[PDB]
């Protein structure tokens, strides 16, 4: 009977997998999970070797498909969107950026402290470049400030372009680079650990984390005024939820025949 | 005690062996790269109570014995190595064959395992593993830092392509390894085989060459499970499985209504 | 030769009540019918004592 | 009278035992904060008729010996403290623990019980209490009647917002409790627990730092109870049942039989 309850099991692993993915059919940068299934095959020194019924379905894992996800255009600079591989780096407080969280989607606003922050008042991490200065000087992550007066001069627009610099322009016709939004890579993304919100972390499995620029090395490139929806496709797990509803009541059919095999021995 | 008793305890250890079998197959209905598997039915050897063929008087012979049978048993689980549908997916990692071949793999005890499974995935070092328990793949991948996207080649030459640089470069090549006799491997579970005497030796070669079939990128290969036909063996089994308790009923009276007479 | 560790599974009994209840059916009977003997031996044992 | 009687009776009570739990587990399958039990067994001691292991000879021991079970038992009934789905309501006044964490509360005896149920209200004083039997809130978070709306930090921080006054005004903290051993903790009822030997010391502190868990408000904690498993286990523990009485009713019937032949 446990191997019925197995494939019940596996299958309703399935429909939680599939009903999530729908849940989450708007949030910004989610990006879709796929469950995965091994087979049970227990065999002991005592037992017969020739004939080898299954132990059932193991569930093997919950995948977490990283390909990217559709963009969509709200006319605002300061939403942003990685073009290719990359996650923002997003610290929960500003004094210490290395405990910091990766994250996908690119809804940010400025705190009342003028500094670029998630919509959970997280800090957004980024390189500290001169004025004057081209690259970055400093590779060390610290949190990005947009001042409100530089010379003086108070801030009108900002813009980012494709190397991801935030330019605030002033009203006395001065244009300051403020700095570079951080980019973060990892060899394995399959390997993050879920957090809330849409943001990872770095584990063992998914390696170290590759600080670097936008549109630099293996670095995607980032856009303003674009957000990524879901990565999801919605009539592929329309049809997933078709498939697994079947395989549970096949499984089912399985569970209530082997109940009355044992029904019927106890009628004799 | 009876006879019958032991001829359909037989009968019964046999559907519940067929019916697990199948029980066991309709679980892994989702389980990508499986092989579903049959039972195979055989009668056990016949009490020699009157020779077939004992010399019944000069020139006549017994044109039938009384033999009687002692039961069924379910000899062997046969795997049935069919090829399973194409899966088109968008990840980059998830491969299949199309056609003979197996996968290999490192065990952590060092021997090497074969799958036909292809969900594989990369672990921290770049190193191409599996996507369940993390097993490196024979011979090992490493997906360089540097690489934009992967390209798996049908003849399984893995390439990668690094920014500013034109001409893909090669960072490994897969190999796979095909048997004579793919239903003799031994299933010892997460999706894996392992090499048995009756399964035949593991010829190795590129995946195209000599037989060998091609690695399909961004593509698996689902189970070759039938519901429809296990659903209906499931039924099947169940009436054979009570017919055979009717026995065990009849004689278990018979002996109840013995006492009590004689 | 040793067995692996597997995490999040269980081992389930190995009995199988196909084969513990038909040997109950076994085990009650022949046990009923040595009983039949002794009440045999019984009555054979006052047969002779009232006779002999 | 018989071993295989009092052997299967300790089988009967351990399976009621089991139906028992599960049962408990549909009755309070919309409980907030509740974590489903699992019934643990375990056989009891066997007699020692022969020895396995004993001498039969020189050079020669018992492989085997004849030793008789006294049946099973449910020896303990384990929560699976296993976290649960997130509810959202309007009211503000109910909360959540994201993570490990449990809220304290004053039980009329003076003591401290913890809950995983978040949802809250206030007595005639304000005092923020719990919505069922109103044992406050430890500490006390008394909203004062000049607050338009009550906000719940993630830290835990509760402060509440006046007319005509720019910035919430803080009104007080919310500390939660973890245990080691969740699985050790006392039922007691109304949602609450109590701290055990086998539970481990109460670490109390902010919610959000040293690995507690954050608060939610507007959201509610469902419980982690999962009616398909349920089910499906009453329905096995039902069968298990009935095993047992079909070795009660064959013993009872020999008992019978030795009565009137013996």
């Amino acid at each position: 009977s446990y191997v019925s309850l197995s494939g019940l099991s596996a299958a309703q692993l399935d429909l939680n997998t599939t009903s999530n993915n729908i849940a989450n059919a708007n949030t910004y940068g989610f990006k879709e999970s796929r469950a995965e299934f091994a087979d049970v095959y227990s065999n002991s020194l005592f037992t017969n070797a020739k004939t080898t019924p299954g132990g059932g379905a193991q569930a093997s894992q919950v995948a977490q498909q990283f390909h990217e996800g559709s963009s969509i255009y709200t006319n605002n600079p300061m939403d942003l969107r990685v073009s290719g591989t990359g996650f923002f780096a997003v610290a929960k407080e500003r004094l210490t950026p290395q405990q910091n969280e990766l994250t996908r989607n690119g809804a940010f606003h400025l705190n009342k402290e003028n500094y670029m922050v998630t919509a959970n008042d997280e800090f957004l991490l980024g390189y500290q470049v001169d004025p004057s200065s081209g690259e970055v000087s400093s590779y060390e992550p610290q949190p990005i400030n947009i001042p409100a007066e530089f010379g003086t001069g108070f801030l009108t627009k900002v813009d980012f372009d494709e190397n991801g610099s935030v330019m605030g322009t002033y009203s006395n016709g001065e244009n300051v680079t403020l700095g570079r939004v951080a980019l973060v890579r990892v060899p394995n993304e399959q390997g993050l650990d879920k957090k809330g919100g849409t943001q990872w972390d770095s584990t063992q499995f998914s390696g170290d984390k590759i600080w670097g620029e936008s549109n630099k090395g293996s670095f995607g490139t980032i856009n303003n005024g674009m957000l990524e929806q879901s990565n999801i496709d919605m009539t592929q797990e329309l049809v997933d939820l078709i498939s697994a509803q079947r395989n549970f009541q096949a499984n089912s059919r399985s569970l209530e025949v082997h109940n009355q095999l044992q029904q019927n021995i106890l009628q004799i | 005690m009876h006879p019958a008793l032991w001829v359909s305890k037989t009968g019964l250890d046999a559907q519940q062996t067929n019916i697990a079998t199948i029980s066991n197959n309709l679980a892994n209905a989702s389980t990508v790269g499986y092989k579903k598997s049959r039972a195979v039915f055989e009668d056990l050897f016949y009490q020699n109570i009157n020779q077939p063929g004992g010399q019944s008087s000069q020139n006549t012979e017994l044109p039938s014995g009384l033999m009687l049978g002692a039961g069924s048993k379910v000899v062997a689980t046969q795997k049935v190595h069919t090829h399973g549908n194409a899966q088109t997916t968008t990840n980059a990692l998830d491969m299949m064959v199309e056609g003979d071949g197996f996968f290999q793999v490192t065990l952590p005890d060092g021997n090497i395992g074969y799958t036909r499974n292809g969900q594989f995935t990369l672990n921290g070092e770049g190193t191409l593993v599996t996507s369940g328990s993390g097993y490196p793949v024979e011979p090992e991948i490493v997906i360089p830092e540097d690489a934009i996207s992967i390209t798996v080649g049908t003849d399984g030459e893995v390439s990668v392509r690094v920014r500013g640089q034109q001409d893909n470069q090669v960072v490994g090549q897969l190999t796979i390894t095909d048997f004579v006799n793919p239903g003799g491997l031994e299933p010892i579970g997460q999706n894996l085989y392992l090499p048995t005497g009756a399964s035949g030796d593991p010829q190795e070669g590129v995946p195209g060459l000599d037989g060998l079939g091609e690695i399909r990128q961004s593509m698996l290969e689902a189970s070759n499970v039938n519901v429809t036909e296990e659903l209906v063996n499931m039924i099947e089994a169940q009436r054979v499985y009570e017919m055979n308790s009717k026995v065990i009923s009849s004689v278990d009276k018979m002996m109840s209504f013995v006492n009590q007479q004689l």
